[PDB]
């Protein structure tokens, strides 16, 4: 019956959960799902039979844990919170609960039950963040090293992976996580090394052996410097920029119908190297499960698209009779690579969230495209019908209907092709009425001037509507999107920081063009103690929160009211006692 | 493991299993204790493995209970009258006894301890021998004595006399207010310690002050330790101030 | 200090017999610097005071938007230049048609006659296979390929959308 | 500075939370005294 | 005056309440407050914690 306080009270007074919970009991608890609830639908679609549903949701790639899962699935806030309060893996359980709740909410159709699930997920994320903050404050090494970078039973995935899947940016936004991430990002070098120092040392490899960089000793230092993920990132940035420069050089100058030249062959080798690197990333990051995980990242999808287009372009050009098609597809592929270049901006705090802002504004552009398509069809067809141009060729009709108004949106207003006062009258066609000869090349040989004032009126209305109303509707959508992801800029940047560090922490130390040799080279009681320490700190955190709650004004008022009621009762009792005697 | 706290064991010699494994006149610096033996009996019990040190009182018996009460009480009293090192230059080490349920023998133990002038704390709802005294402090008495304790010895008015004797020295007993799972009683310990001293000499209250500093019970310390009754000197507060700053 | 150093360099250059033009140029830049320095006096007024701080802060946003716009311009300009295959192909001209022309397109200067092929007169320009058109622009290349020109117009449409609205309004936000 | 601090402390003492805390503790004392006097009356 | 030294120590270790108390019974109240603000802002801008 969902009595959270009462179940807490009952368990408090000497009830052994281990001897209580039974498979039949758990089956009944799950059968207590409310009528046609989402969990009921999932159970029916899938004994409790709970493993299958969890594997379906997440991806499949101690009574307290079971009760917590049950409460989360049935969406009982208070009971879930209580069960978590006395679980085993507090932080991992909190992150897993947030993940599961967010997944179900996004999957739920209620549109308000989803709101409650999201709110519960936020509460769990906040609790996990606070608990981990306290753990980190107590002992940085213990918490950082072991709690996060540990594979639990929840999904056999590190806590950070759970946070990333749950998009629990607030979790990434705290001090301990960011300190650990920075330490990983700088590898063996001191995290306090100036950026300019690193950049300068990058082009002067001998210089690393000086006091400029802070950490036989020579080889150890050399490998520490060149293996640090930050150095790998800088090297990859340089190599990617050089690759784009080479691509542009070839495309603009060295591309000819003749067989490939030296530079073009170098570009082919470079692209093949990039393909090998992407294949390595996909194949080592359960083969089907790994492949699905790799394809789940947008940047990997962009890389695959770029490489596929490049391969098609090379194939087409090599064919005797497809040179132009190959060149065109290669131009588009270069555009794709240049857009992919944005991935490196995530390293910077100021440019990090801007990528997310652009990605979100693309959807608004899509919807505005719907609106603008409707309006352009209307106006363009109307104008084309009014003018009755004599070319009337289908490509020309599409031009004058869609393309010309679209440019009119951007200040390109061809008055000479629409106004008749600005065109010289001529006897163009035998058809009745008067005709004018526009000077434009693709404006039709001659247009009708019957009702031309109406064309100008439509032009005025279109200018107003398009250039102001619709464009500023789109801009208002952009402003709203920007503001939405501006108050949380830091959170987005921290999440991007984690993604970037994870990507570059497991990459070969050599930049792509030379990465071929690296690819060839490629070809317990402690946990008990750690969990006990975590549980102790969880108990301290809960006790502190309860102490604060007891000191709240509402609690003081309640307590004093009940206490003074007791005092009044005792006063009546003593008055009666005095009366008797 | 979550870290210092030390646990001390006081059990009768005769209810510990595998005693013969612990007999060596020439020295027993090494020793192996089989604390997970399959057989189980209601007389012999296995030693815990979490305690840093054990004390086995020998009463010349092959198994019984209550053979350590007198020695334990004497040791606690001696601790209550001992300074924290540096001879007399240190300060008195506070002591108190926590009671959780019990029986008539436990009630007698509590009475002996109170007559020894050692603070005792009782927990409400623990069960017999503990909740009864808590109710008596809060406040039919005979009915409660029979109710909160099993039928045996309930008719025995010796229990009533023991309860009256406990009440005679209620200045030391203190009840534990659950307060709906309060799980917070540092203030209660300090309150018991202060109410169990009375005499104000400014040389025996330093330990309570150090405890208050170690905790965040500033209000308690101000109410009692710095209520003006005691004559606090200058050098007295130097160490406490340093601790508070750190 | 910057203004005075530029002024000193300009005077020195002009006094030299063979650096008159360089001296004049650096002096023009130095005058620009002095005129900008003139803003310091607006701080006396309450209404114009904070505006200087606002401009100074908006400069950083301009810098980051320059990063974004550089990426997008490189993409679009290289794509278009590859598609057109202009026969001038001179490095300064390539840089012009890659960076400068799209940048002006951001501000309503759209040279249709230099990109659309329907607006250019077809001619037999070069022996290379395929059809070619002769743009009228002076720096638009002697003649451009018209193989896949609809794609050039599509890229122009996409660039107009993205640059003139999405990125500019990101900066404005 | 002393005047300013004293004024701020005076304002703090008059805050609603402080009044509630003070009245709660004071009425706890009153209840304790009421129990004390009830026991005294019971004895006599 | 020990108060100035204690105030500096509290500011450096970033103990809010103790710093406030030490300032409450310092010598140069206004100058000390401004100096504390200066020092705290400098350290914060220099600190890597981000919280
Ligand atoms: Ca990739
Ligand atoms: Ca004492």
């Amino acid at each position: 019956n969902d009595r959270p306080e009462f179940v807490r009270l009952l368990i408090s007074h000497g009830l052994s959960l281990g001897h209580f919970l039974t498979p039949m009991r758990l089956a009944q608890l799950y059968s207590a799902a409310p009528s046609n609830s989402l969990i009921r639908n999932l159970l029916d679609q899938a004994p409790p039979d709970v493993g299958h549903v969890l594997r379906m949701l997440l991806g499949k790639m101690a009574p307290w844990s079971d009760l917590l899962l049950w409460a989360l699935l049935l969406n009982r806030a208070q009971m879930a919170m209580y069960f978590w309060e006395m679980g085993s893996n507090a932080v991992s359980s909190a992150l897993g609960a947030c993940l599961l709740l967010r997944v179900m909410a996004r999957l739920e159709p209620d549109a308000e039950e989803a709101a409650r699930r999201k709110d519960l997920a936020f509460k769990f994320e906040g609790m996990g963040v606070d608990l981990f903050g306290e753990c980190y404050r107590s002992s940085e090494v213990r918490a950082a090293r072991l709690l996060l970078r540990r594979c639990p039973l929840w999904g056999d995935a590190t806590c950070l992976q759970l946070a990333m899947q749950a998009d629990a940016r607030a979790f990434f936004a705290q001090d301990g996580v960011q300190s650990l991430l920075t330490q990983k990002w700088w590898g063996d070098m001191a995290s306090t090394t100036p950026i300019w120092a690193l950049v300068l040392a990058f082009f002067c490899p001998p210089l690393i052996y000086t006091r400029l960089i802070t950490f036989r000793r020579c080889l150890r230092r050399w490998f520490h410097f060149w293996g640090a993920p930050v150095t790998i990132f800088m090297g990859n940035v340089v190599s990617y920029l050089l690759f784009l420069l080479l691509f542009s050089r070839v495309l603009l100058v060295d591309f000819q119908p003749a067989p490939p030249g030296s530079l073009e062959l170098l570009l082919y080798f470079w692209a093949f190297t990039l393909l090998c690197e992407e294949l390595r990333q996909g194949l080592s990051g359960s083969l089907s499960q790994r492949l699905r995980l790799y394809l789940a990242d947008s940047w990997n999808q962009c890389d695959l698209v770029a490489l596929t287009c490049f391969l098609l372009g090379v194939g087409c050009r090599l064919t005797p009779g497809l040179y132009h098609l190959g060149r065109t597809v290669l131009c588009i592929d270069f555009m794709v690579f240049t857009v992919r270049l944005l991935h490196i901006f995530t390293v910077n705090k100021q440019l990090g969230p801007k990528i997310v802002i652009v990605s979100k504004m693309m959807k608004d552009v899509f919807f505005f495209l719907f609106f603008l398509g409707v309006w352009l069809v209307a106006y363009g067809v109307a104008t084309e019908g009014l003018l009755r141009p004599r070319d009337s060729d289908f490509p020309s009709i599409l031009r004058r209907v869609f393309y010309r108004p679209y440019l009119q949106i951007f200040g390109q207003i061809p008055q000479e092709d629409m106004d008749v006062a600005l065109m010289e009258h001529s006897n163009c066609s035998s058809e009745p009425g008067f005709w004018a000869h526009p000077p434009g090349a693709q404006a039709g040989t001659c247009v009708s001037q019957y009702a031309n004032w109406l064309v100008v009126l439509l032009l005025v209305i279109f200018l107003l509507v398009a250039n102001i109303l619709l464009v500023n509707l789109l801009i208002a959508m952009f402003s709203y999107t920007f503001g939405k992801v501006q108050g949380n800029s830091d959170l987005y940047w921290k999440a991007q920081r984690y993604r970037l560090i994870r990507e570059f922490h497991s990459r070969p130390a050599l930049a792509p063009p030379f990465i071929v040799i690296s690819h060839l080279r490629l070809l317990k009681e402690a946990e008990r103690k750690l969990l006990t320490w975590e549980s102790v700190h969880k108990e301290n955190f809960l006790l502190a929160r309860a102490r604060d709650k007891r000191e709240s004004d509402s609690e003081r008022l309640k307590r004093t009211s009940q206490k003074v009621d007791l005092a009044l009762k005792q006063l009546g009792h003593i008055r009666e006692y005095e009366q008797r005697l | 493991m979550a870290s210092k706290v030390v646990a001390m064991g006081v059990a009768p010699w005769g209810v510990v299993r595998n005693r013969d494994t612990l007999i060596n006149p020439k020295g027993s610096f090494p020793a192996r204790y089989r604390w997970r033996g399959d057989p189980e009996d209601g007389v012999q019990f296995p030693l815990d493995y979490n305690y840093s040190a054990f004390f086995l009182v020998d009463d010349g018996t092959h198994g019984c209970l209550g053979g350590e009460n007198r020695f334990r009480l004497r040791l606690e009293s001696y601790i209550s009258q001992q300074k924290t090192g540096v001879g007399g230059t240190g300060i008195d080490i506070p002591v108190l006894l926590l009671l959780i349920d019990g029986d008539e023998k436990m009630l007698t133990r509590i009475e002996n301890a109170t007559q020894a002038q050692l603070p005792c704390l009782l927990v409400a709802g623990s069960g017999g021998a503990a909740d009864c005294l808590a109710e008596t402090l809060e406040d039919q008495g005979e009915a409660r004595d029979r109710i909160r304790r099993f039928f045996p010895k309930g008719d025995l008015e010796v229990l009533q006399a023991q309860v009256e004797r406990i009440m005679t020295r209620k200045e030391l007993l203190t009840v534990y207010s659950s307060e709906d799972g309060s799980e917070e009683f540092e203030t209660i310990v300090l309150k018991a310690l202060v109410k169990a001293c009375g005499s104000s000499e400014a040389s025996a209250y330093l330990d309570e002050l150090r405890l208050a500093v170690a905790w965040n019970r500033v209000d308690i310390a101000q109410s009692e330790l710095f209520r003006g009754d005691i004559q606090w000197r200058s050098f007295h507060l130097e160490a406490s101030l340093m601790d508070a700053l750190l």
